Protein backbone atom coordinates (compact mmCIF):
# COMPACT_ATOMS: atom_id res chain seq x y z
CA UNK A 1 0.00 0.00 0.00
CA UNK A 2 1.05 3.59 -0.62
CA UNK A 3 1.35 5.74 2.51
CA UNK A 4 1.59 9.50 2.01
CA UNK A 5 2.16 12.40 4.38
CA UNK A 6 -1.61 12.57 4.91
CA UNK A 7 -1.83 9.16 6.60
CA UNK A 8 -2.93 5.58 6.11
CA UNK A 9 -4.51 3.08 8.51
CA UNK A 10 -5.28 -0.63 8.42
CA UNK A 11 -7.27 -3.04 10.57
CA UNK A 12 -6.11 -6.67 10.46
CA UNK A 13 -8.75 -8.96 11.91
CA UNK A 14 -9.61 -8.13 15.50
CA UNK A 15 -6.44 -6.11 16.07
CA UNK A 16 -6.88 -2.40 16.83
CA UNK A 17 -6.38 -0.12 13.82
CA UNK A 18 -2.81 0.96 13.12
CA UNK A 19 -2.01 4.32 11.51
CA UNK A 20 1.11 5.24 9.54
CA UNK A 21 2.49 8.45 8.06
CA UNK A 22 5.29 8.83 5.53
CA UNK A 23 8.50 10.85 5.78
CA UNK A 24 10.72 12.47 3.15
CA UNK A 25 13.42 9.81 2.68
CA UNK A 26 13.69 9.55 -1.10
CA UNK A 27 16.62 7.78 -2.77
CA UNK A 28 19.27 10.15 -4.07
CA UNK A 29 21.27 13.03 -2.70
CA UNK A 30 20.39 16.72 -3.21
CA UNK A 31 23.94 17.79 -2.25
CA UNK A 32 25.51 15.80 -5.08
CA UNK A 33 25.80 15.33 -8.81
CA UNK A 34 22.98 16.46 -11.15
CA UNK A 35 21.72 12.92 -11.77
CA UNK A 36 21.40 12.28 -8.02
CA UNK A 37 19.61 15.63 -7.60
CA UNK A 38 17.16 14.79 -10.39
CA UNK A 39 16.53 11.34 -8.93
CA UNK A 40 15.88 12.79 -5.47
CA UNK A 41 13.53 15.49 -6.73
CA UNK A 42 11.73 13.08 -9.08
CA UNK A 43 11.10 10.36 -6.50
CA UNK A 44 9.85 13.25 -4.39
CA UNK A 45 7.62 15.92 -5.95
CA UNK A 46 6.76 14.06 -9.19
CA UNK A 47 5.26 16.02 -12.08
CA UNK A 48 6.91 19.04 -10.44
CA UNK A 49 10.40 18.03 -11.63
CA UNK A 50 9.41 16.70 -15.06
CA UNK A 51 7.53 19.94 -15.74
CA UNK A 52 10.14 22.19 -14.14
CA UNK A 53 13.14 20.51 -15.76
CA UNK A 54 11.47 20.57 -19.18
CA UNK A 55 10.59 24.25 -18.80
CA UNK A 56 14.15 25.07 -17.74
CA UNK A 57 15.62 23.13 -20.67
CA UNK A 58 13.25 24.78 -23.15
CA UNK A 59 14.06 28.25 -21.83
CA UNK A 60 17.80 27.54 -21.97
CA UNK A 61 17.60 26.22 -25.54
CA UNK A 62 15.50 29.19 -26.69
CA UNK A 63 17.95 31.59 -25.02
CA UNK A 64 20.98 29.93 -26.62
CA UNK A 65 19.36 29.90 -30.07
CA UNK A 66 18.32 33.55 -29.77
CA UNK A 67 21.79 34.59 -28.61
CA UNK A 68 23.36 32.77 -31.55
CA UNK A 69 20.87 34.42 -33.91
CA UNK A 70 21.62 37.93 -32.64
CA UNK A 71 25.37 37.25 -32.73
CA UNK A 72 25.18 36.09 -36.35
CA UNK A 73 22.98 39.05 -37.29
CA UNK A 74 25.42 41.46 -35.63
CA UNK A 75 28.37 39.85 -37.41
CA UNK A 76 26.58 40.15 -40.76
CA UNK A 77 25.56 43.76 -40.10
CA UNK A 78 29.12 44.66 -39.07
CA UNK A 79 30.87 42.83 -41.93
CA UNK A 80 28.67 43.39 -45.01
CA UNK A 81 29.36 47.17 -45.13
CA UNK A 82 33.04 46.21 -45.28
CA UNK A 83 32.55 42.88 -47.08
CA UNK A 84 30.95 44.07 -50.33
CA UNK A 85 33.65 46.66 -51.00
CA UNK A 86 35.04 45.69 -54.43
CA UNK A 87 38.59 45.24 -53.11
CA UNK A 88 37.33 43.66 -49.84
CA UNK A 89 39.40 45.56 -47.28
CA UNK A 90 38.43 44.51 -43.75
CA UNK A 91 41.32 45.41 -41.38
CA UNK A 92 39.45 47.51 -38.84
CA UNK A 93 36.63 45.22 -37.69
CA UNK A 94 38.93 42.20 -37.55
CA UNK A 95 41.44 44.22 -35.53
CA UNK A 96 38.92 45.61 -33.04
CA UNK A 97 36.83 42.46 -32.47
CA UNK A 98 38.09 39.55 -34.67
CA UNK A 99 34.58 38.80 -35.92
CA UNK A 100 35.83 36.40 -38.60
CA UNK B 1 -6.72 43.21 24.52
CA UNK B 2 -8.31 41.35 21.60
CA UNK B 3 -6.75 38.60 19.49
CA UNK B 4 -8.08 36.63 16.51
CA UNK B 5 -6.08 33.47 15.77
CA UNK B 6 -6.78 30.30 13.81
CA UNK B 7 -5.52 26.81 14.55
CA UNK B 8 -5.69 23.49 12.68
CA UNK B 9 -8.29 21.06 13.99
CA UNK B 10 -5.77 18.23 14.44
CA UNK B 11 -6.36 16.40 17.71
CA UNK B 12 -3.37 15.59 19.90
CA UNK B 13 -1.07 18.26 18.41
CA UNK B 14 -0.25 21.34 20.48
CA UNK B 15 -0.35 24.79 18.88
CA UNK B 16 1.66 27.73 20.21
CA UNK B 17 1.19 31.45 19.55
CA UNK B 18 2.63 34.66 20.97
CA UNK B 19 0.87 37.96 21.72
CA UNK B 20 2.85 41.20 21.38
CA UNK B 21 2.02 44.66 22.72
CA UNK B 22 3.68 48.03 22.21
CA UNK B 23 4.70 48.37 25.86
CA UNK B 24 4.11 44.93 27.36
CA UNK B 25 6.06 41.70 27.54
CA UNK B 26 5.12 39.06 24.93
CA UNK B 27 2.84 36.36 26.28
CA UNK B 28 2.56 32.72 25.15
CA UNK B 29 -0.72 30.94 24.40
CA UNK B 30 -0.73 27.15 23.98
CA UNK B 31 -3.81 25.24 22.83
CA UNK B 32 -3.94 21.43 22.77
CA UNK B 33 -7.11 19.83 21.33
CA UNK B 34 -7.31 16.43 23.01
CA UNK B 35 -10.61 15.50 21.32
CA UNK B 36 -12.78 17.19 18.68
CA UNK B 37 -16.32 15.84 18.38
CA UNK B 38 -18.97 16.20 15.68
CA UNK B 39 -22.45 15.31 16.94
CA UNK B 40 -25.24 15.56 14.35
CA UNK B 41 -28.83 15.91 15.48
CA UNK B 42 -30.56 12.62 14.68
CA UNK B 43 -34.26 11.74 14.47
CA UNK B 44 -35.27 8.10 14.90
CA UNK B 45 -37.17 7.41 11.69
CA UNK B 46 -37.90 3.79 12.60
CA UNK B 47 -36.58 0.43 13.83
CA UNK B 48 -36.18 -2.77 11.79
CA UNK B 49 -35.54 -6.32 12.99
CA UNK B 50 -36.15 -9.92 11.98
CA UNK B 51 -39.81 -10.69 11.46
CA UNK B 52 -41.82 -13.69 12.63
CA UNK B 53 -44.64 -15.23 10.61
CA UNK B 54 -47.45 -16.07 13.02
CA UNK B 55 -50.18 -18.43 11.83
CA UNK B 56 -53.49 -18.93 13.57
CA UNK B 57 -54.51 -22.53 14.15
CA UNK B 58 -56.40 -23.70 11.04
CA UNK B 59 -60.17 -23.40 11.34
CA UNK B 60 -61.41 -26.78 10.10
CA UNK B 61 -65.13 -27.07 9.34
CA UNK B 62 -66.37 -30.59 8.63
CA UNK B 63 -69.13 -30.92 6.01
CA UNK B 64 -69.50 -27.15 5.78
CA UNK B 65 -68.10 -23.89 4.47
CA UNK B 66 -66.51 -20.87 6.14
CA UNK B 67 -65.81 -17.25 5.22
CA UNK B 68 -62.74 -15.03 5.38
CA UNK B 69 -62.69 -12.69 8.37
CA UNK B 70 -61.66 -9.09 7.61
CA UNK B 71 -57.94 -8.34 7.52
CA UNK B 72 -56.52 -6.24 10.36
CA UNK B 73 -53.04 -7.54 11.33
CA UNK B 74 -49.76 -6.56 9.62
CA UNK B 75 -49.42 -8.27 6.22
CA UNK B 76 -52.26 -10.49 7.40
CA UNK B 77 -53.85 -12.82 4.84
CA UNK B 78 -56.73 -15.27 5.17
CA UNK B 79 -57.80 -17.96 2.70
CA UNK B 80 -60.38 -20.76 2.74
CA UNK B 81 -59.34 -24.06 1.17
CA UNK B 82 -62.16 -26.42 0.23
CA UNK B 83 -62.13 -30.19 -0.16
CA UNK B 84 -59.70 -30.98 2.67
CA UNK B 85 -59.53 -34.27 4.57
CA UNK B 86 -57.41 -33.55 7.66
CA UNK B 87 -55.76 -36.26 9.73
CA UNK B 88 -54.72 -36.32 13.39
CA UNK B 89 -53.02 -38.87 15.62
CA UNK B 90 -56.41 -40.28 16.57
CA UNK B 91 -57.48 -40.64 12.95
CA UNK B 92 -59.45 -38.85 10.28
CA UNK B 93 -60.86 -35.57 11.54
CA UNK B 94 -63.83 -35.17 9.17
CA UNK B 95 -66.27 -37.82 7.98
CA UNK B 96 -67.24 -36.11 4.71
CA UNK B 97 -64.83 -36.95 1.89
CA UNK B 98 -65.50 -33.56 0.27
CA UNK B 99 -67.17 -30.19 1.08
CA UNK B 100 -64.90 -29.75 4.12
CA UNK B 101 -63.16 -26.41 4.55
CA UNK B 102 -60.03 -25.14 6.27
CA UNK B 103 -59.42 -21.46 6.99
CA UNK B 104 -55.71 -20.60 6.98
CA UNK B 105 -54.59 -17.24 8.35
CA UNK B 106 -51.12 -15.71 8.60
CA UNK B 107 -49.58 -12.41 9.67
CA UNK B 108 -46.22 -10.82 10.49
CA UNK B 109 -44.96 -9.73 13.91
CA UNK B 110 -41.66 -8.53 15.31
CA UNK B 111 -39.28 -11.23 16.47
CA UNK B 112 -39.01 -11.89 20.18
CA UNK B 113 -35.43 -10.56 20.04
CA UNK B 114 -36.29 -7.17 18.52
CA UNK B 115 -35.53 -5.42 21.82
CA UNK B 116 -31.83 -6.30 21.44
CA UNK B 117 -31.07 -7.31 17.82
CA UNK B 118 -32.55 -4.39 15.91
CA UNK B 119 -31.30 -1.64 13.61
CA UNK B 120 -32.34 1.99 14.08
CA UNK B 121 -32.88 4.05 10.93
CA UNK B 122 -32.13 7.72 11.67
CA UNK B 123 -32.14 10.99 9.75
CA UNK B 124 -28.94 12.94 10.41
CA UNK B 125 -28.46 16.69 10.01
CA UNK B 126 -27.30 19.87 11.78
CA UNK B 127 -23.86 18.82 12.95
CA UNK B 128 -22.42 20.50 16.04
CA UNK B 129 -18.79 20.61 17.14
CA UNK B 130 -17.18 20.29 20.58
CA UNK B 131 -13.49 20.72 21.41
CA UNK B 132 -11.71 19.49 24.55
CA UNK B 133 -8.89 22.03 24.74
CA UNK B 134 -6.02 22.28 27.18
CA UNK B 135 -5.53 26.06 27.20
CA UNK B 136 -2.47 27.70 28.77
CA UNK B 137 -2.25 31.50 28.69
CA UNK B 138 -0.12 33.61 31.02
CA UNK B 139 1.17 30.50 32.85
CA UNK B 140 -2.50 29.78 33.62
CA UNK B 141 -3.59 26.31 32.49
CA UNK B 142 -7.14 24.92 32.25
CA UNK B 143 -9.15 22.24 30.44
CA UNK B 144 -12.42 23.18 28.72
CA UNK B 145 -15.10 21.46 26.65
CA UNK B 146 -15.81 24.48 24.46
CA UNK B 147 -18.61 24.48 21.91
CA UNK B 148 -17.31 25.50 18.50
CA UNK B 149 -20.43 27.47 17.70
CA UNK B 150 -19.49 31.11 17.18
CA UNK B 151 -22.03 32.40 19.68
CA UNK B 152 -20.84 30.91 23.00
CA UNK B 153 -17.96 32.33 25.10
CA UNK B 154 -15.98 30.33 27.65
CA UNK B 155 -14.68 32.42 30.57
CA UNK B 156 -11.81 31.79 32.97
CA UNK B 157 -9.66 34.14 35.07
CA UNK B 158 -11.04 37.15 33.19
CA UNK B 159 -10.08 35.63 29.82
CA UNK B 160 -12.82 35.10 27.24
CA UNK B 161 -12.44 32.52 24.45
CA UNK B 162 -14.93 32.44 21.56
CA UNK B 163 -14.16 29.36 19.47
CA UNK B 164 -15.78 28.90 16.09
CA UNK B 165 -17.38 28.68 13.67
CA UNK B 166 -15.75 25.65 12.03
CA UNK B 167 -14.17 26.43 8.67
CA UNK B 168 -15.67 23.42 6.87
CA UNK B 169 -19.26 22.18 7.04
CA UNK B 170 -18.24 18.70 5.84
CA UNK B 171 -19.63 15.78 7.84
CA UNK B 172 -19.16 12.01 7.47
CA UNK B 173 -22.80 11.13 8.09
CA UNK B 174 -25.18 11.74 5.21
CA UNK B 175 -28.89 12.54 5.52
CA UNK B 176 -30.03 8.95 6.20
CA UNK B 177 -28.00 6.72 8.52
CA UNK B 178 -28.47 3.32 10.14
CA UNK B 179 -27.23 2.28 13.59
CA UNK B 180 -26.63 -1.41 14.20
CA UNK B 181 -24.46 -3.16 16.81
CA UNK B 182 -22.73 0.07 17.76
CA UNK B 183 -21.77 0.84 14.16
CA UNK B 184 -23.06 3.52 11.79
CA UNK B 185 -23.77 2.89 8.10
CA UNK B 186 -24.61 5.39 5.37
CA UNK B 187 -27.68 3.60 4.05
CA UNK B 188 -30.54 4.98 1.94
CA UNK B 189 -33.23 3.10 3.81
CA UNK B 190 -36.86 3.22 2.63
CA UNK B 191 -39.18 5.68 4.32
CA UNK B 192 -41.70 4.53 6.90
CA UNK B 193 -44.55 2.80 5.12
CA UNK B 194 -42.41 2.32 1.99
CA UNK B 195 -40.48 -0.85 2.82
CA UNK B 196 -40.06 -3.58 0.24
CA UNK B 197 -39.91 -7.38 0.54
CA UNK B 198 -36.53 -9.01 0.95
CA UNK B 199 -34.78 -5.69 1.62
CA UNK B 200 -33.93 -3.60 4.66
CA UNK B 201 -37.02 -2.08 6.21
CA UNK B 202 -39.36 -4.79 4.93
CA UNK B 203 -40.97 -4.55 8.38
CA UNK B 204 -40.84 -1.21 10.18
CA UNK B 205 -41.73 -0.05 13.68
CA UNK B 206 -41.69 3.57 14.82
CA UNK B 207 -40.08 2.62 18.14
CA UNK B 208 -38.67 -0.59 19.62
CA UNK B 209 -41.70 -0.67 21.96
CA UNK B 210 -44.22 0.80 19.50
CA UNK B 211 -47.57 -0.90 18.99
CA UNK B 212 -47.59 -0.30 15.22
CA UNK B 213 -45.89 -2.35 12.52
CA UNK B 214 -45.76 -1.92 8.75
CA UNK B 215 -45.05 -5.27 7.10
CA UNK B 216 -44.37 -5.98 3.42
CA UNK B 217 -42.86 -9.42 2.84
CA UNK B 218 -44.87 -10.94 -0.06
CA UNK B 219 -46.55 -13.39 2.30
CA UNK B 220 -48.79 -15.74 0.31
CA UNK B 221 -50.70 -18.78 1.54
CA UNK B 222 -50.29 -22.16 -0.16
CA UNK B 223 -52.74 -25.03 -0.33
CA UNK B 224 -52.37 -27.46 2.61
CA UNK B 225 -51.02 -30.90 1.82
CA UNK B 226 -53.61 -33.64 1.50
CA UNK B 227 -54.37 -35.15 4.90
CA UNK B 228 -52.40 -32.56 6.86
CA UNK B 229 -53.23 -29.83 9.37
CA UNK B 230 -50.88 -26.89 8.84
CA UNK B 231 -50.82 -23.46 7.23
CA UNK B 232 -48.35 -23.40 4.33
CA UNK B 233 -47.06 -19.99 3.33
CA UNK B 234 -44.38 -18.42 1.16
CA UNK B 235 -42.43 -15.27 1.99
CA UNK B 236 -39.47 -13.36 0.71
CA UNK B 237 -36.53 -14.06 3.05
CA UNK B 238 -35.96 -11.58 5.84
CA UNK B 239 -34.63 -8.25 4.64
CA UNK B 240 -32.78 -7.60 7.90
CA UNK B 241 -30.76 -10.82 7.65
CA UNK B 242 -30.02 -10.20 3.96
CA UNK B 243 -28.88 -6.67 4.83
CA UNK B 244 -26.60 -8.13 7.49
CA UNK B 245 -25.19 -10.46 4.83
CA UNK B 246 -24.39 -7.45 2.61
CA UNK B 247 -23.78 -4.64 5.09
CA UNK B 248 -20.44 -3.38 3.67
CA UNK B 249 -17.93 -1.94 6.18
CA UNK B 250 -19.23 0.57 8.71
CA UNK B 251 -18.38 4.26 8.79
CA UNK B 252 -15.56 3.66 11.29
CA UNK B 253 -13.77 1.85 8.44
CA UNK B 254 -14.83 4.00 5.45
CA UNK B 255 -14.88 7.53 6.75
CA UNK B 256 -12.69 10.25 5.21
CA UNK B 257 -10.23 12.45 7.10
CA UNK B 258 -9.54 9.71 9.63
CA UNK B 259 -12.79 10.27 11.52
CA UNK B 260 -13.62 7.81 14.30
CA UNK B 261 -17.32 6.95 14.47
CA UNK B 262 -18.91 6.29 17.86
CA UNK B 263 -22.45 5.68 19.10
CA UNK B 264 -24.54 6.74 22.11
CA UNK B 265 -24.48 9.55 21.08
CA UNK B 266 -23.65 9.23 17.38
CA UNK B 267 -20.35 11.12 17.11
CA UNK B 268 -17.44 11.58 14.72
CA UNK B 269 -14.24 12.21 16.67
CA UNK B 270 -10.83 13.50 15.62
CA UNK B 271 -11.65 14.50 12.06
CA UNK B 272 -8.50 16.06 10.57
CA UNK B 273 -10.37 18.66 8.51
CA UNK B 274 -10.98 22.38 8.77
CA UNK B 275 -9.61 24.96 11.16
CA UNK B 276 -10.92 26.42 14.42
CA UNK B 277 -10.89 30.25 14.66
CA UNK B 278 -10.22 31.40 18.22
CA UNK B 279 -11.16 34.84 19.55
CA UNK B 280 -9.27 35.86 22.69
CA UNK B 281 -10.18 38.66 25.11
CA UNK B 282 -7.31 38.83 27.61
CA UNK B 283 -7.42 41.22 30.60
CA UNK B 284 -4.45 43.51 31.07
CA UNK B 285 -3.76 41.98 34.51
CA UNK B 286 -1.89 39.03 33.00
CA UNK B 287 0.22 41.33 30.81
CA UNK B 288 3.56 42.49 32.24
CA UNK B 289 5.49 45.60 31.28
CA UNK B 290 8.80 45.44 29.43
CA UNK B 291 10.66 46.66 32.53
CA UNK B 292 9.27 43.84 34.68
CA UNK B 293 10.23 41.09 32.24
CA UNK B 294 13.89 40.18 31.66
CA UNK B 295 15.51 41.75 28.60
CA UNK B 296 17.72 39.59 26.40
CA UNK B 297 21.14 40.65 25.15
CA UNK B 298 24.07 38.97 23.37
CA UNK B 299 22.26 35.87 22.10
CA UNK B 300 23.51 33.63 19.28
CA UNK B 301 21.70 30.62 17.83
CA UNK B 302 23.51 27.47 16.68
CA UNK B 303 21.87 24.42 15.08
CA UNK B 304 23.93 21.66 16.68
CA UNK B 305 21.52 19.05 15.27
CA UNK B 306 18.72 19.00 12.70
CA UNK B 307 16.78 16.30 10.86
CA UNK B 308 13.65 17.31 8.96
CA UNK B 309 11.47 14.59 10.46
CA UNK B 310 7.78 14.77 11.33
CA UNK B 311 8.49 15.12 15.06
CA UNK B 312 10.77 17.68 16.74
CA UNK B 313 13.89 16.65 14.87
CA UNK B 314 15.98 19.70 15.65
CA UNK B 315 17.80 21.26 18.60
CA UNK B 316 18.87 24.92 18.68
CA UNK B 317 21.28 26.19 21.33
CA UNK B 318 21.19 29.93 22.07
CA UNK B 319 23.94 31.68 24.02
CA UNK B 320 22.38 34.45 26.11
CA UNK B 321 23.51 37.18 28.51
CA UNK B 322 20.24 38.36 30.04
CA UNK B 323 19.58 41.19 32.47
CA UNK B 324 17.88 38.88 34.99
CA UNK B 325 16.23 35.49 35.38
CA UNK B 326 12.67 35.02 34.20
CA UNK B 327 10.42 33.40 31.61
CA UNK B 328 10.63 34.04 27.86
CA UNK B 329 7.88 33.45 25.30
CA UNK B 330 10.13 31.89 22.69
CA UNK B 331 8.46 31.85 19.28
CA UNK B 332 9.19 31.80 15.55
CA UNK B 333 6.93 34.31 13.73
CA UNK B 334 7.72 32.60 10.42
CA UNK B 335 6.40 29.18 9.47
CA UNK B 336 9.85 27.68 8.89
CA UNK B 337 9.93 25.88 12.25
CA UNK B 338 7.49 24.76 14.93
CA UNK B 339 8.65 25.04 18.54
CA UNK B 340 8.01 22.32 21.11
CA UNK B 341 8.29 24.83 23.97
CA UNK B 342 6.15 27.96 24.08
CA UNK B 343 8.15 29.30 27.04
CA UNK B 344 11.72 28.91 28.29
CA UNK B 345 13.42 29.68 31.58
CA UNK B 346 16.05 32.42 31.43
CA UNK B 347 19.08 33.05 33.65
CA UNK B 348 21.69 35.80 33.90
CA UNK B 349 24.19 34.12 31.56
CA UNK B 350 24.38 30.78 29.82
CA UNK B 351 22.94 28.62 27.06
CA UNK B 352 19.35 27.55 26.43
CA UNK B 353 18.24 24.59 24.32
CA UNK B 354 15.04 24.69 22.24
CA UNK B 355 13.50 21.74 20.40
CA UNK B 356 12.04 22.60 17.00
CA UNK B 357 10.62 20.74 14.01
CA UNK B 358 11.28 21.93 10.47
CA UNK B 359 10.66 20.67 6.95
CA UNK B 360 13.48 22.78 5.47
CA UNK B 361 16.67 21.12 4.28
CA UNK B 362 18.48 24.45 4.90
CA UNK B 363 16.55 26.24 7.66
CA UNK B 364 17.00 29.93 8.42
CA UNK B 365 14.47 31.63 10.68
CA UNK B 366 14.11 34.47 13.18
CA UNK B 367 13.69 33.00 16.65
CA UNK B 368 11.89 35.53 18.84
CA UNK B 369 12.68 35.52 22.56
CA UNK B 370 11.60 37.87 25.39
CA UNK B 371 12.64 40.91 23.33
CA UNK B 372 15.45 39.90 20.94
CA UNK B 373 15.12 38.52 17.40
CA UNK B 374 17.95 36.02 16.94
CA UNK B 375 18.72 34.74 13.44
CA UNK B 376 19.19 30.96 13.43
CA UNK B 377 20.60 29.00 10.48
CA UNK B 378 21.99 25.55 9.80
CA UNK B 379 21.61 22.35 7.81
CA UNK B 380 19.23 19.42 8.30
CA UNK B 381 19.46 15.81 7.16
CA UNK B 382 16.92 13.16 6.11
CA UNK B 383 15.64 11.01 8.98
CA UNK B 384 16.06 7.27 9.48
CA UNK B 385 12.43 6.19 9.39
CA UNK B 386 10.63 5.86 6.07
CA UNK B 387 7.28 5.56 7.88
CA UNK B 388 6.28 6.76 11.35
CA UNK B 389 3.17 6.61 13.54
CA UNK B 390 2.49 10.32 14.13
CA UNK B 391 1.41 13.20 11.88
CA UNK B 392 3.88 15.88 10.88
CA UNK B 393 4.10 18.70 13.40
CA UNK B 394 5.66 21.22 10.99
CA UNK B 395 4.31 22.57 7.70
CA UNK B 396 5.63 22.10 4.17
CA UNK B 397 6.51 25.22 2.17
CA UNK B 398 6.77 25.26 -1.62
CA UNK B 399 10.53 25.93 -1.56
CA UNK B 400 11.16 24.09 1.72
CA UNK B 401 13.02 21.10 0.27
CA UNK B 402 15.17 22.86 -2.35
CA UNK B 403 18.84 22.51 -1.42
CA UNK B 404 21.67 24.96 -2.05
CA UNK B 405 23.08 22.82 -4.86
CA UNK B 406 19.69 22.71 -6.59
CA UNK B 407 19.42 26.48 -6.16
CA UNK B 408 22.83 27.04 -7.77
CA UNK B 409 21.97 24.76 -10.68
CA UNK B 410 18.64 26.53 -11.20
CA UNK B 411 20.36 29.93 -11.09
CA UNK B 412 22.94 28.76 -13.64
CA UNK B 413 20.23 27.50 -16.00
CA UNK B 414 17.81 30.35 -15.15
CA UNK B 415 19.99 33.42 -14.70
CA UNK B 416 22.87 32.47 -16.94
CA UNK B 417 20.66 32.30 -20.01
CA UNK B 418 19.46 35.81 -19.17
CA UNK B 419 23.12 36.85 -18.95
CA UNK B 420 23.76 35.41 -22.42
CA UNK B 421 20.69 37.24 -23.76
CA UNK B 422 21.90 40.50 -22.22
CA UNK B 423 25.35 40.00 -23.74
CA UNK B 424 23.83 39.36 -27.17
CA UNK B 425 21.57 42.41 -26.90
CA UNK B 426 24.51 44.61 -25.88
CA UNK B 427 26.60 43.30 -28.78
CA UNK B 428 23.76 43.89 -31.25
CA UNK B 429 23.19 47.44 -29.97
CA UNK B 430 26.91 48.23 -30.15
CA UNK B 431 27.18 46.87 -33.70
CA UNK B 432 24.09 48.77 -34.84
CA UNK B 433 25.31 52.03 -33.32
CA UNK B 434 28.77 51.54 -34.83
CA UNK B 435 27.48 50.88 -38.34
CA UNK B 436 24.95 53.72 -38.12
CA UNK B 437 27.58 56.21 -36.96
CA UNK B 438 30.03 55.05 -39.65
CA UNK B 439 27.59 55.68 -42.52
CA UNK B 440 27.97 59.46 -42.36
C1 LIG C 1 -4.47 17.79 28.63
O1 LIG C 1 -5.06 17.85 29.94
C2 LIG C 1 -5.36 16.56 30.49
C3 LIG C 1 -6.04 16.82 31.82
O2 LIG C 1 -5.10 17.17 32.82
C4 LIG C 1 -4.09 15.73 30.62
O3 LIG C 1 -4.42 14.43 31.09
C5 LIG C 1 -3.39 15.63 29.27
O4 LIG C 1 -2.15 14.96 29.42
C6 LIG C 1 -3.16 17.02 28.69
N1 LIG C 1 -2.55 16.92 27.37
C7 LIG C 1 -1.29 17.30 27.13
C8 LIG C 1 -0.82 17.13 25.71
O5 LIG C 1 -0.56 17.75 28.00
Amino acid sequence: FTVTEKGWEFVWGNHPPKRFWAQETAPGNPHGLPHEVITHYYHRYPMSTILGLSICAAIATVSVAASTWLFCRSRVACLTPYRLTPNARIPFCLAVLCCA
Amino acid sequence: YEHATTMPSQAGISYNTIVNRAGYAPLPISITPTKIKLIPTVNLEYVTCHYKTGMDSPAIKCCGSQECTPTYRPDEQCKVFTGVYPFMWGGAYCFCDTENTQVSKAYVMKSDDCLADHAEAYKAHTASVQAFLNITVGEHSIVTTVYVNGETPVNFNGVKITAGPLSTAWTPFDRKIVQYAGEIYNYDFPEYGAGQPGAFGDIQSRTVSSSDLYANTNLVLQRPKAGAIHVPYTQAPSGFEQWKKDKAPSLKFTAPFGCEIYTNPIRAENCAVGSIPLAFDIPDALFTRVSETPTLSAAECTLNECVYSSDFGGIATVKYSASKSGKCAVHVPSGTATLKEAAVELTEQGSATIHFSTANIHPEFRLQICTSYVTCKGDCHPPKDHIVTHPQYHAQTFTAAVSKTAWTWLTSLLGGSAVIIIIGLVLATIVAMYVLTNQK
